[PDB]
């Protein structure tokens, strides 16, 4: 039924009524509730082309995100360039809900049941939805968090293995928990994963890069430089911006009582916009223990450019485009016409 | 391994003949082919193979024909000349030098071999240098033989620009070694191939004779 | 109409360390990639990395990594270049790039215009110069000349007989040897008759070091 189409979507999700969380109160205004009899329509013989890297979906969810984020989380101080504005900046209740984005009448969604899609060209397997799945808008850098996980096999996107330039993100099978704490100096943090996890998890990632990558060497290393948002795991919990060394999480060749790899982490009150340029300056973190279960379910990684001896390629952790974070849960979606 | 291989080095040309450079590469890519004009910013001229940039004439031309990249510029005009590069992804090839040629007859070089002084060889090093002078075209080959031995990797040529008044080209191969590495052996001899030679020129001396 | 403006060219010494700045306008900053390129004549033009003003976000090619640092003023639309452990090979033009478009980021259609960089020594040594001597054995005439060797830096002018000898004189492109010193020869042509009784005085100037030097070539005795 490919007929690729542009329309405004709308997005769906359970929120609650008496809910204060800002992801709730934004959903009561912005959504609509949920289908509790979503329809899948299957197609037989159909197979059809898609672009995870050229998506207006991606575009519309970002833009949503982003006006959530102003309405719901407001800095003290927001500087931008020249201009200035302060606001009064009270502490809020945050925790990202499922959000369901569904094609009005007239249009419909595709999804991808190719359960080994690498996001661009042929897939073989189409069905036809309303909505998609529950997407949680999480946002942060380096680690993809509370996201789906791949259901056959480690997936690598890339709208381009061979161009450097281009973003890499790995679509886990098996996930990581990754646990985050500021214990009731009261600005340092700290998270924990555990190294059996983790070292088995990028000695998973190695095997699947030497595929795209025969006869190199495959090594992790830690940021290239950037901003402290970028070069840091960086994620909202609670309200609350953290910012976490992930130097520990990235040691080099993954060949093939427990042990705890703990990274350092500090929370910030001056922090560097992800929506768009400026800084804005946030309200003094709450007391007690402020804490994260979440669950690593993606990586953001870029590959190193310029002459190799060795015959070695380098990975490190990317991030900083927030349309690439949504583009992993939205890769399988393409919004149709109907005729 | 940087796998990408522009060539010829150097291109002499004439204003209406046509330019032909090539690039080989093994790598899965987009290949750009850029232009720079003497003290200026490079500029992109094709991209994507055989796409031609905007402001870029009709003149220029892409091709491919498997790991074989052309770059054509016909009716060559006066601000054509200068160096092109082939790029793909972040690696750049050598670069081709095509420069002004005047046209005249095909003149056979002169050829002279001059062996290493005795005031430098009293300095541990040996000067041999083979003179090609007043020839054309440009295009011109100087092999060095020790004791019918071909060299590698031990010579420099060095060409004069093409002159005002008789539009010849002159070149100067020297070859150096250690004076140990003279000391032994006793021919030393250049050997020159060009378009006016039917069979190729060799100069020679023994070493010590006069 | 996308511009990118860079600073004025620098001179250093082997050691030393350099920023250069390159200032975008034209287009968003923030939603499109910049790249270092650097042209030494002789060599490859050599891309030293790419820079997303977004985050900061930055990839350094292999070799240059330790040496290089890309950093940009989001605020000013300013990108920034350092370059420390300066080596003479790092002499070239630096060039800020940017893509035809923001997609793909190789098909460099934009560039500035490039800052000189001369990286450079403030030693220097005089020529050798040594005789290029006339076969005693002898198309149709004689070649002679001067080999001036192990110089630097560039450049030495060679006259004949004080400039009264130009006619039939070549003296080629200095060549630059393994050990770093630069080295050419000048010749001339002279009736192969008239070489034991004219006077050939190879007049050798190098302003750098000072030297004045005056050889007369000859055919050797036997
Ligand atoms: C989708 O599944 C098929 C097998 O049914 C597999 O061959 C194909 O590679 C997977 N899709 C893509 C485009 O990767
Ligand atoms: C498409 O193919 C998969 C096997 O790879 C099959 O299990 C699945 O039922 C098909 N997709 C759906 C959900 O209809
Ligand atoms: C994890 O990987 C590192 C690689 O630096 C290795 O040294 C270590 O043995 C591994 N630890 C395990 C087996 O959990
Ligand atoms: C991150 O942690 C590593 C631990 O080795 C440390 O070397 C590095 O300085 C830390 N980053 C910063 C700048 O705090
Ligand atoms: C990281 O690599 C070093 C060797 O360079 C090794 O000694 C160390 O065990 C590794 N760290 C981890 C994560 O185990
Ligand atoms: C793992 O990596 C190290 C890196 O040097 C290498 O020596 C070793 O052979 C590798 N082991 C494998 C391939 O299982
Ligand atoms: C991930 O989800 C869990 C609940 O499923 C939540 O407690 C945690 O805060 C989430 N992590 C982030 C950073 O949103
Ligand atoms: C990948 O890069 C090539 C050039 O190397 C480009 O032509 C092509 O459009 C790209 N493929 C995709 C999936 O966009």
């Amino acid at each position: 039924v490919w007929k690729e189409a542009k329309t405004t979507l709308f997005c769906a999700s359970d929120a609650k009524a008496y809910e204060r969380e800002v992801h709730n109160v934004w959903a009561t205004h912005a959504c609509v509730p949920t289908d509790p009899n979503p329809q899948e329509m299957a197609l037989g013989n159909v197979t059809e082309n898609f672009n995870m890297w050229k998506n207006d979906m991606v575009d519309q969810m970002h833009e949503d995100i982003i006006s959530l984020w102003d309405q719901s989380l407001k800095p003290c101080v927001k500087l931008t360039g020249g201009s200035t504005v302060t606001q009064a900046c009270p502490k809020v209740s945050f925790d990202p809900i499922p959000i369901h984005y569904c094609a009005p009448a007239g249009y419909a969604i595709l999804k991808c049941n190719n359960e080994t899609f690498e996001g661009t060209g042929p897939c073989n397997n189409v069905s036809t939805v309303q909505c998609t799945h529950g997407i949680k808008p999480v946002v942060s850098t380096q680690l993809l968090l509370n996201g789906s996980l791949a259901k056959e096999e480690i997936v690598i996107r890339s709208e381009n293995l061979t161009d450097n330039a281009k973003t890499i993100i790995v679509h886990l099978k098996e996930s990581v928990e990754i646990v985050c704490t500021r214990p009731g100096d009261t600005r340092q943090a700290h998270c924990n994963i555990s190294e059996e996890k983790w070292n088995k998890t990028l000695q998973k990632v190695s095997k699947i890069l030497q595929e795209h990558f025969p006869n190199k060497a495959i090594k992790f290393e830690p940021h290239s430089g950037g901003d402290l948002e970028i070069t840091t795991h960086s994620f909202n919990c609670r309200g609350e911006f953290f910012y976490c060394n992930t130097t520990k999480l990235f040691n080099g060749t993954y060949n093939s009582s427990n042990t705890t790899i703990t990274l350092p982490c500090r929370i910030k009150q001056i922090v560097n916009m992800w929506q768009g340029v400026g800084r804005a300056m946030y309200a003094p973190p709450i007391k007690g223990n402020i804490t994260c279960k979440s669950i690593i379910t993606g990586l953001l990684l870029t590959r190193d450019g310029g002459n190799d001896d060795n015959d070695t390629e380098t990975f490190r952790p990317g991030g900083g485009d927030m349309r690439d974070n949504w583009r992993s849960e939205l890769y399988k979606y393409k919004v149709v016409e109907i005729k | 391994e940087i796998v990408l291989t522009q060539s010829p080095g150097t291109l002499s040309l004439s204003p209406g003949e046509t330019a032909i450079i090539s690039c080989r590469t093994s790598q899965y890519g987009s290949l750009a082919w850029y232009q720079q004009r003497p003290g200026q910013a490079p500029r992109l001229v094709i991209y994507s193979g055989s796409t031609r940039a905007a402001g870029i004439p009709d003149r220029f031309s892409g091709s491919r024909w498997g790991p074989d990249y052309n770059l054509t510029i016909s009716n060559l005009e006066s601000g054509d000349f200068g160096v092109y590069y082939c790029q793909q992804y972040e690696f750049f090839g050598q670069g081709t030098k095509v420069q002004v040629d005047i046209k005249r007859t095909v003149a056979a070089p002169s050829v002279f071999i001059f062996p290493p002084s005795d005031e430098q060889l009293k300095s541990g090093t040996a000067s041999v240098v083979c003179l090609l002078n007043n020839f054309y075209p440009r295009e011109a080959k100087v092999q060095w033989k020790v004791d019918n031995a071909l060299q590698s990797g031990n010579s420099q040529e060095s060409v004069t620009e093409q002159d005002s008044k008789d539009s010849t080209y002159s070149l100067s191969s020297t070859l150096t070694l250690s004076k140990a590495d003279y000391e032994k052996h006793k021919v030393y001899a250049c050997e020159v191939t060009h378009q006016g030679l039917r069979s190729p020129v060799t100069k020679s001396f023994n070493r010590g004779e006069c | 109409q996308v511009q990118l403006v860079q600073s004025g060219g620098q001179m250093k010494k082997p050691g030393e360390s350099m920023r250069i700045s390159c200032r975008a306008s034209g287009y968003e900053f923030i939603d499109c990639t910049l790249n270092w390129i650097r042209l030494a004549p002789g060599k490859r033009p050599e891309w030293m990395g790419w820079l997303k003003p977004r985050g900061g976000a930055v990839n350094y090619a292999r070799p240059l990594q330790g040496r290089v640092t890309m950093t940009r003023d989001v605020y000013s639309d300013t990108a920034f270049l350092e370059l420390r452990s300066l080596t003479v090979d790092d002499t070239a033009v630096y060039f800020c790039t940017r893509g035809k478009n923001c997609d793909y980021n190789w098909d460099f259609e934009h560039w500035g215009r490039g800052t000189p960089v001369i990286v450079s020594s403030p030693s220097t040594k005089g020529p050798s110069v040594f005789p290029l001597a006339p076969s005693s054995k002898s198309g149709g005439t004689a070649a002679l000349g001067c080999l001036v060797k192990d110089y630097f830096p560039e450049p030495v002018t060679v006259s004949w007989n004080s400039g009264a000898l130009t006619s039939g004189v070549h003296t080629f492109p200095a060549v630059l040897q393994s050990s770093g010193l630069y080295s050419l020869s000048s010749v001339v042509t002279v009736p192969s008759s008239s070489l034991g009784t004219q006077t050939y005085i190879c007049n050798v100037n190098h302003k750098p070091s000072n030297t004045k030097v005056d050889k007369k070539v000859e055919p050797k005795s036997c």
